[PDB]
Order: C-alpha cells, then sequence, then structure tokens
C-alpha cells in the first residue's frame, strides 16, 4: 500500500495567517490526491481533489500544489471556521489510503494550568479499586508533563490521561490524568503527588496529599 | 443524500450488516465506497463497490472477513461485517466517488457475557482539605465503568455550567468506559454551597445524582 505522511500533526495558527500542510507519497501518486477537513463529530467534507482542482463551495483561499510524490495544502488568511482536522487521501491505487491528519488549533497568550490533587473516595475503596486524579485546568499551549509518585516512587503504565477540546471562548485546554491502583496497594503507601511540568510555569509544580491526613 | 444504518454494539467474533440508502441521484452509474474511522484516529479506507457491481475491493485488515455489495434498483450499498475484531470499531461511512452522517459500530462484550450494558459507578472528586491562599478550588465526578458510551453530565441540575470541563471517556483494560467531570469554584464557598453532578447513561437507563464532598 502507499503511505501518506502528513505533516504536522497538530499546528498552530491565528486567524489572517497562511498554513501551510503536507504529505508525502511513499511511491508516485501523480495527480490523484485531494485534501479534505473534518470537524468533531461530524463527516469529513472533501475540499481540493486532483492535487490542485477545488471542490465547489469551498472558499479561494483553500489552495494545493505538488508535484508527484511532495504535496501542499495551502489556506491564506485563516478563518475562524477554518480551524479543523485536516486529511490527505490518495486514490491512484487501491488501497485508498490517508495521512496521518493535522489538528489546525488557534494560537492564543501562553496560560499555565491549575493543578488540583483528589484522592480516591471510600465508597470506590470498599469496591478494590483506587482512583487518584490529577487535574490541568485552563492552560495553553496543549503539550504538558504529567508526572505521578508514589512515596516519591515514579508510576508507570497505571495511568491515563484525557483532554478536552479546545475551549470555544478562551481558547484553553484541560486534561485530567487518573492513577489506578488496587486498594490493597494504594493503602500499602502514604504520599500521592502529582508533578506538572508546563511552559507558563516558571518551574514544576506539585500536588499532593498523605494518606491518614485526609 | 447518503444516510447509514445498522449500527449498534456487537460481541467479538460475530456479525453485522450495515445498510446505506441513497436518494438524490443516479445510483446506479457511480462506484461506492465504504470508509470507517476509528475513535481518536484518522480515516481508514475499508471497500468499493463498482457501478454495476461486478468489480469489488477491500482493504486487507478486512479481506476475507467484510463483504460489500449493492442493489441498484433500490439504491442501496451493504456492507457484511463476519467476525469482527475489536479493531472494527469505528464509524463508518458510505461515500459516491459526498458523504453520509455514519453509523457507529462497537465490537466488545465488555459489560459482562449477558448484561452487555452496564450503568456506571460515580464517585466524588473532592480536595483532601480547603486550601488556605488559593482563591480557587476544583470539584468533580468520577464516571467508571460504563457501557456503551455515551454519559451526560450537568452540575446542579444544569444551574452550574461556567468553569464545568467534562473529560472525553477512555477505555479502561476492562473495556469499560471512565471519565470525569469538574468544575472550579471559589474555596470561600467550599464546604457551604452544595455542588451536585447529576449523571446521566441512557443505555441503562441510569440517572444518579451524587453531592461532592470530604466526608
Amino acid at each position: 500500500e502507499i503511505v501518506l505522511t502528513q505533516s504536522p500533526s497538530s499546528l498552530s495558527a491565528s486567524v489572517g495567517d497562511r498554513v501551510t500542510i503536507t504529505c508525502r507519497a511513499s511511491q508516485g501518486i501523480g495527480d490523484d490526491l485531494g485534501w479534505y477537513q473534518q470537524k468533531p463529530g461530524k463527516a469529513p467534507i472533501l475540499l481540493i481533489y486532483g492535487t490542485s482542482t477545488l471542490q465547489s463551495g469551498v472558499p479561494s483561499r483553500f489552495s494545493g500544489s505538488g508535484s508527484g510524490t511532495d504535496f501542499t495544502l495551502t489556506i491564506n488568511s485563516l478563518q475562524p471556521e477554518d480551524f479543523a482536522t485536516y486529511y490527505c487521501l490518495q486514490d491512484s491505487n487501491y488501497p485508498l489510503t490517508f495521512g496521518g491528519g493535522t489538528r489546525l488549533e488557534i494560537k492564543r497568550t501562553v496560560a499555565a494550568p491549575s493543578v488540583f490533587i483528589f484522592p480516591p473516595s471510600d465508597e470506590q475503596l470498599k469496591s478494590g479499586t483506587a482512583s487518584v486524579v490529577c487535574l490541568l485546568n485552563n492552560f495553553y499551549p496543549r503539550e504538558a508533563k504529567v508526572q505521578w509518585k508514589v512515596d516519591n516512587a515514579l508510576q508507570s503504565g497505571n495511568s491515563q490521561e484525557s483532554v478536552t477540546e479546545q475551549d470555544s471562548k478562551d481558547s484553553t485546554y484541560s486534561l485530567s490524568s487518573t492513577l489506578t491502583l488496587s486498594k490493597a496497594d494504594y493503602e500499602k503507601h502514604k504520599v500521592y503527588a502529582c508533578e506538572v511540568t508546563h511552559q507558563g510555569l516558571s518551574s514544576p509544580v506539585t500536588k499532593s496529599f498523605n494518606r491518614g491526613e485526609c | 443524500q447518503l444516510v447509514e444504518s445498522g449500527g449498534g454494539v456487537v460481541q467479538p467474533g460475530r456479525s453485522l450488516r450495515l445498510s446505506c440508502a441513497a436518494s438524490g441521484f443516479t445510483f446506479s452509474s457511480y462506484g461506492m465506497h465504504w470508509v470507517r474511522q476509528a475513535p481518536g484516529k484518522e480515516l481508514e479506507w475499508v471497500a468499493v463497490i463498482s457501478y454495476d457491481g461486478s468489480i469489488k475491493y477491500y482493504a486487507d485488515s478486512v479481506k476475507g472477513r467484510f463483504t460489500i455489495s449493492r442493489d441498484n434498483s433500490k439504491n442501496t450499498l451493504y456492507l457484511q461485517m463476519n467476525s469482527l475484531r475489536a479493531e472494527d470499531t469505528a464509524v463508518y461511512y458510505c461515500a459516491r466517488t459526498s458523504w453520509g452522517q455514519g453509523t457507529t459500530v462497537t465490537v466488545g462484550g465488555g459489560g459482562s457475557s449477558s448484561a452487555s450494558t452496564k450503568g456506571p459507578s460515580v464517585f466524588p472528586l473532592a480536595p483532601c482539605s480547603r486550601s488556605t491562599s488559593e482563591s480557587t478550588a476544583a470539584l468533580g465526578c468520577l464516571v467508571k465503568d460504563y457501557f456503551p458510551e455515551p454519559v451526560t453530565v450537568s452540575w446542579n441540575s444544569g444551574a452550574l455550567t461556567s468553569g464545568v470541563h467534562t473529560f472525553p471517556a477512555v477505555l479502561q483494560s476492562s473495556g469499560l468506559y471512565s471519565l470525569s467531570s469538574v468544575v472550579t469554584v471559589p474555596s470561600s464557598s467550599l464546604g457551604t454551597k452544595t455542588y451536585t453532578c447529576n449523571v446521566d447513561h441512557k443505555p441503562s437507563n441510569t440517572k444518579v445524582d451524587k453531592r461532592v464532598h470530604h466526608h
């Protein structure tokens, strides 16, 4: 199959900027490449086909170029509705293949997260499992580092992260990190700590709590 | 107009047939495609059928298991999916070579063998103590171990919406979904104002109200 390498996987931009998105084919595909746009919860919409030919109804600020191996989608004067995920699709041969995708999000001023830590409730503990929750509230950019420490032992493979969509009013993100333990494993340790590294913090921030002091 | 139908919860190894009703054009003179999109992943082409149904192509990940077909007098595309795996969980669109809005297919008997639908357990997220200096505190509800999607969460019966963040659900190792819904409130209000989360899970007809306190 033909692999389309899409770049970048995420892209920050301001309204009015000119945006460039690239797709490299593992082999020649001629002019048989198009660009789709997709918004959360909705079906993808074909923006461009045949490398450069624009679909009807699509604004003229979307344009496409390419040789036979490297292709580019360019968005002039970025508009608020243009923030979405973009996919490149080749159909020169079968199977049809898409690129990894480019999430295009809006740039804003750097905003540090507000960090909070939540212990497991006793009602969940009575069921045999303990979920410890670390919350990063209203920050930008999206990239952040969350490390769990249990009696200063760094945890790995026992936590899941969840990120909200970019907020429609202040353009920030929020993140939850849930550390999962057995009740026995939870009660054999004392101090549960969450350290957050983010560009908006002059130094990493630690929120912790102490079993038996909570 | 293309309308997909037939999606639903299915157990692994079983089968399911999706339909794609076409309207507003000559369905007999155009090839048709099935495309799918797994959660948090990019689009993946599944199958193609020619206008007269003579030529069929599949993706190798579904070859031997999926079968694409069509009826040009009823203007309907069909996808028969056999021996479904967990990786086949996706939203499925049909497209004319205009897309439909898709139908969701979820493979995984998670929940249990004889009650796939499972309601969630709601647990309070509350700080250990009221933080001094910090003027803002956070509260929440952890909605854990339910199947299938989705759940909705309101706060104070909808009277509290500002500052609420209800995270997208994650798929746990057990095959059950879990998320958290949080809210930022003034620290002076902590311990005096009431903060109740309202969780609704219509697949299991579950409606749970949970007050958030430290105990």
